RNA sequence: CGCCGUUAGUUGCCAGCGGUUCGGCCGGGCACUCUAACGGGACUGCCCGCGAAAGCGGGAGGAAGGAGGGGACGACGUCUGGUCAGCAUGGCCCUUACGGCCUGGGCGACACACGUGCUACAAUGCCCACUACAAAGCGAUGCCACCCGGCAACGGGGAGCUAAUCGCAAAAAGGUGGGCCCAGUUCGGAUUGGGGUCUGCAACCCGACCCCAUGAAGCCGGAAUCGCUAGUAAUCGCGGAUCAGCCAUGCC
């Protein structure tokens, strides 16, 4: 069903559906179930409307989801890039953050390789 | 009374404890068949008896430590022609030509330097 | 090394985090096996003169 | 670059160890230090007496040393004097009680750091390399022994193209344990760096 | 091979059918030395060959066997010129080995969700000669021998 | 009780270490536990044989510490003055506890 | 992911230069060298020279930097 | 695989415990 | 390393008896396994065939047969090979700096390119639960059983070990049950947000581990190209050196 805001998971298990949803995933669909009284084993079109409520109305109201979540952790980062703060240069600039390597292997927070060239005589190695 | 074997085969080491009977065989205060659960080996430990005429006739209780089933598995293979043959001794004649006695003393090899496992060598680029 | 570098001597090193050894041999700061004082070189040659007790050539 | 040390390959055949104790881990560590800290001593303040092995045994504070000298004139001094000094020289280093018990070396040209040294110190002096390496030799082979080889390293006659320099005579077997092998190792300061002498002395089978 | 010719290792008999062209094919199922998932697989084959046909497992599986090994193939060879494909007989040892190669191979290309049944009915269908494997077989004498023309390097 | 576990490097010298520890009380005096073997502990440096580079020569070396068990069951004191006051070998360990 | 549980570790070379000046009158360029030590409440107002290796810099101390160190803000290395 | 700390293999090649593997 | 023997029983067990809290737990044995010492065994010795002889081929007995398997072992010399930065050492050069002490930064930069690797792209698979079977090691300024607190890292308590006796220790693939349904997925675990633990005077530059959220590329890789002949490759985990901690996926 519309388990949590603009979102609709469908016909898996409910603890595999409800990681369709943004702040959730197994460890937060193990409690959720357990804690509704809900049997992960389902198909999410067995479920009692009532079911899917008492599901709903706990998800909902217990966590920062969706938007409310992609959109205050972009916030959340702004905040580095108002400061002065390192990260958040590193944050500008697109290079990692967690005090990595960038010499080899920065390629998935900088993306696809921009090649270019090299001198004159050196070696082609 | 009683008959007896020793057994090995990696450093694994059985020992065969032959008596008259059924042919009910006990590995480590357990039923063969439940110890060697679900090993599609093991049926193969007994091939001594199963070419000498044996099985059922014969009971055997057995102590196995070191290494994992399937050398356990060979160490009694071998440790039970071994009590086999402290019974009649002629237990050879069509026992030996069919193995059984030897010891198969293949063993894990030496971890060397410069190579990455003992043979495999490290790969290289430029030659 | 340098004949100065040599204290870790320096008894007190004010926090235990910049204590580090030296072969007590060569001076060298980068091979020292604790159990000997000996870095991996004045190991191998001490060795060979047969000067440690009780350490052989290891074959297996 | 070949070739390993032919007393360490024979270790635990043929020739001992010259350190000769026991100890734990939370000991051998500085004990064996001290142990070299000896025989340092045992060079400086004993040079000429022409000195093989220091051998140093040890029980709980009966820390032994055996110095094998040549000329234990020299060791022993002029009424029993120099080795009273060094006693208490060993002493305040170690704290130890030590022995000094002194064995001379009966024929010198049968011990290769002896010879081995005799050949250095002919060429810090300026010398015939050649010929006192043939002649090295030759008193190690007029002195018994079945084989014996001799290699003065590079510089050699205050060159510029450093070379290496030979002579071997009866069988030096460096490939067999069963050998017994004496090898010794002297430097040889020159006046224009050093050249490192070995010598080899091949001496009965079993 | 130098020096000597090289023996043919001799595989411990099976386990449940005493054959030794069995324990050839339960290795070649194999990977990452795991032999008892091999066994597991093969021996599920056998029983789902019983379910689709009367026939005892172990004539069915020789069938299809000798239905797969090739009687020609190609070996590219030269003097000068370029590579050319070499038609040649196929030493029985070989034909033993590329027939159980491909089967395995086979086996593994087909959609069957799960082994076994994989086995099965790629060790089925070759038997009825059908089923790629005898692909291979056929694409092979049939591209060999089509160079007839530089047959004349017989060894 | 009478912990006697002996601990060197050679093991030509614990045999001047078991046998003399035993011909004391052997046939003349007591009894004694035998000499038990136990096992050793080896312990393997791995030193790379050149300085500087070349990665991949280095040189193995162990150091073996042999051991053996003895326990003198029921002791006299008479041999006790035999035993305690007699020895042989230099690089060798003793460990004595009742 | 941050890390410190309890003794929130800020150097005291300026923890008492900081308070000293919350006695009077904030002092222009308080410089250090301690780019490890935490902001903390006190701090916020002044301006702090945090060296680089090279340089000192001018760190204008505002509201939203507290649980951060001042060598987040004195950037070190250079860049193309 | 053993690339995921949320697994318990993943958690046997670092050598490691929590919630994914129990000491037990 | 492989077979057998003698010596040795605070490791060993329905071998064989007694008790059982059914735990070798206890009395108790040293047979067996094992531990670590000393031996025996193997040499084309025996057999058939070819050979002038060495030797070659098969056969027997044997744990093993032609070098049984793996080490350690590197000839005269070669590359004016590497190392003045491990250490020596001739010469040359600096001597309020080319020496010395500090605090901080850098060796961890990133348009790019290569080497060696790790984790993958999945059903011969991933997950979870339960249940087996190792070897080699390390350990008191230590390893940490066990009991509590915590989702956990870990914190507070606390037994035994100076070690065949106590701990690290769980081996993991495997086996039994359950789940997943061909999907960029219950594959893969990069990246980033957040909260914590720990070691260290101190983790911004620049530590490891835990938990929550995130869940990128990747559907087996162009031209080229590497390793391995048998307990090998392949795969699965376990330990050690260095070391407060750790960037180890490296090494042994
Ligand atoms: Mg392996
Ligand atoms: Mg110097
Ligand atoms: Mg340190
Ligand atoms: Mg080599
Ligand atoms: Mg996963
Ligand atoms: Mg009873
Ligand atoms: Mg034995
Ligand atoms: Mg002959
Ligand atoms: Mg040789
Ligand atoms: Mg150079
Ligand atoms: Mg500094
Ligand atoms: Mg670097
Ligand atoms: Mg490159
Ligand atoms: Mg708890
Ligand atoms: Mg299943
Ligand atoms: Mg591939
Ligand atoms: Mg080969
Ligand atoms: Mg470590
Ligand atoms: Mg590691
Ligand atoms: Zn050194």
């Amino acid at each position: 069903a519309r388990i949590a805001g603009v979102e609709i998971p469908r016909n898996k298990r409910v603890d595999v559906a409800l990681t369709y949803i943004y702040g959730i995933g197994k460890a937060r669909a193990k409690e959720a179930l357990e804690k509704t009284g809900i049997n992960p084993a389902t198909r999410v079109k067995d479920l009692t409307e009532a079911e899917v409520v008492r599901l709903r109305e706990y998800v909902e109201n217990t966590w920062k989801l969706e938007g409310e979540l992609r959109a205050e952790v972009a916030a959340n980062i702004k905040r580095l890039m108002d400061i002065g703060c390192y990260r958040g240069l590193r944050h500008r600039r697109g290079l990692p953050v967690r005090g990595q390597r960038t010499r080899t292997n920065a390629r998935t927070r900088k993306g696809p390789r921009k090649t270019v060239a090299g001198k004159k005589k050196a070696p082609r190695k | 009374e009683q008959y007896y074997g020793t057994g090995r085969r990696k450093e694994a080491v059985a020992r065969v404890f032959l008596r008259p009977g059924n042919g009910k065989v006990t590995v480590n205060g357990q039923d063969f068949n439940e110890y060697f659960q679900g090993l599609v080996r093991a049926v193969a430990a007994l091939e001594p008896l199963r070419a000498v005429d044996a099985l059922g006739r014969f009971d055997a209780y057995i102590t196995v430590r070191g290494g994992g089933k399937s050398g356990q598995i060979d160490a009694i293979k071998l440790g039970i022609a071994r009590a086999l043959v402290q019974y009649n001794p002629d237990y050879r004649a069509k026992l030996k030509p069919l193995g059984f006695l030897t010891r198969d003393a293949r063993v894990v090899e030496r971890k060397k330097y410069g190579k990455h496992k003992a043979r495999r060598a490290p790969q290289y680029s430029k030659r | 090394a340098r004949k100065a570098l040599i204290e870790k001597a320096k008894r007190t090193p004010k926090f235990k985090v910049r204590a580090y050894t030296r072969c007590v041999r060569c001076g060298r700061a980068r091979s020292v096996y604790r159990f000997f004082g000996l870095c991996r070189i004045c190991l191998r040659e001490l060795a060979h003169k047969g000067q440690l007790p009780g350490v052989r050539k290891a074959s297996w | 670059g070949n070739k390993i040390h032919p007393i360490g390959f024979r270790l635990g055949i043929t020739r001992d160890w010259e350190s000769r104790w026991y100890a734990g881990k939370k000991q051998y560590r500085h004990l064996l230090l001290e142990d070299q800290r000896i025989r340092g001593l045992l060079e400086k303040e004993l040079y000429s007496a022409g000195l093989a092995r220091v051998d140093i045994e040890r029980a709980a504070d009966n820390v032994a040393v055996t110095v094998h000298v040549a000329k234990p004139g020299v060791v022993i001094g002029r009424g029993g004097e120099r080795i009273r000094v060094l006693r208490e020289e060993l002493a305040k280093l170690t704290g130890k009680n030590v022995a000094l018990n002194v064995q001379e070396v009966q024929n010198p040209n049968l011990s290769a750091p002896l010879v081995a040294q005799r050949v250095a110190e002919q060429i810090e002096r300026r010398f015939a390399v050649r010929r006192a390496i043939k002649q090295a030799v030759q008193r190690v082979m007029e002195s018994g022994a079945k084989g014996a080889k001799v290699i003065v390293s590079g510089r050699i006659g205050g060159a510029e193209q450093a070379r290496t320099e030979w002579a071997a005579q009866g069988r030096v077997p460096l490939h067999t344990l069963r050998a017994n092998i004496d090898y010794g190792f002297a430097l040889a300061r020159t006046t224009y760096g050093v050249l490192g002498v070995k010598a080899y002395i091949f001496l009965g089978e079993v | 091979a130098r020096r000597r010719r090289a023996e043919v290792r001799q595989l411990q008999p099976d386990l449940v059918y005493g054959d030794v062209l069995v324990t050839a094919f339960i290795n070649k199922i194999m990977r990452d030395g795991k032999k008892n998932l091999a066994a597991r697989i093969f021996y599920d084959a056998c029983k789902i060959i019983q379910e689709k046909t009367g026939q005892e497992p172990l004539k069915v599986f020789k069938q299809a066997v000798e239905n797969v090994k090739p009687r020609m193939e190609v070996r590219s060879r030269r003097v000068g010129g370029a590579n050319y494909q070499v038609p040649m007989e196929v030493s029985p040892r070989r034909q033993q080995s590329l027939a159980l190669r491909w089967l395995v191979q086979a086996a593994n290309q087909r959609p069957e969700r799960r082994a076994a049944v994989r086995i099965a009915h790629e060790l089925m269908d070759a038997a009825e000669g059908k089923g790629g494997a005898v692909k291979k077989k056929e694409d092979v004498e049939r591209m060999a021998e089509a160079n007839r023309a530089y047959a004349h390097y017989r060894w | 009780k009478i912990r006697i576990k002996l601990r060197g490097f050679d093991h030509k010298t614990l045999d001047a270490s078991a046998q003399k520890i035993v011909e004391a009380a052997r046939r003349s005096g007591a009894q004694v536990s035998g000499p038990i073997p136990l096992p050793t502990r080896v312990r393997r440096f791995t030193v790379i044989r050149g300085p500087f580079k070349h990665k991949d020569s280095r040189e193995h070396f162990e150091l073996r510490t042999h051991n053996r068990l003895v326990d003198i069951i029921n002791p006299n004191r008479k041999t006790i003055e035999q035993l305690m006051t007699l020895d042989l070998p230099t690089g060798v360990e003793i460990e004595i506890k009742t | 992911p941050r890390s410190l549980k309890k003794g929130v570790f800020v150097d005291d070379h300026l923890l008492e230069k900081v308070l000293e000046l919350n006695a009077k009158g904030e002092k222009r360029l308080i410089k250090t060298w301690s780019r490890r030590s935490t902001i903390v409440p006190e701090m916020v107002g002044h301006t702090i020279a945090v060296y680089n290796g090279k340089q000192h810099v001018p760190v204008y101390i505002t509201e939203n930097m507290v649980g951060h160190k001042l060598g987040e803000f004195a950037p070190t290395r250079t860049y193309r | 695989g053993k690339g995921d700390r949320r697994t318990r293999r993943g958690k046997i090649w670092r050598g490691t415990y929590g919630k994914y593997r129990p000491r037990k």
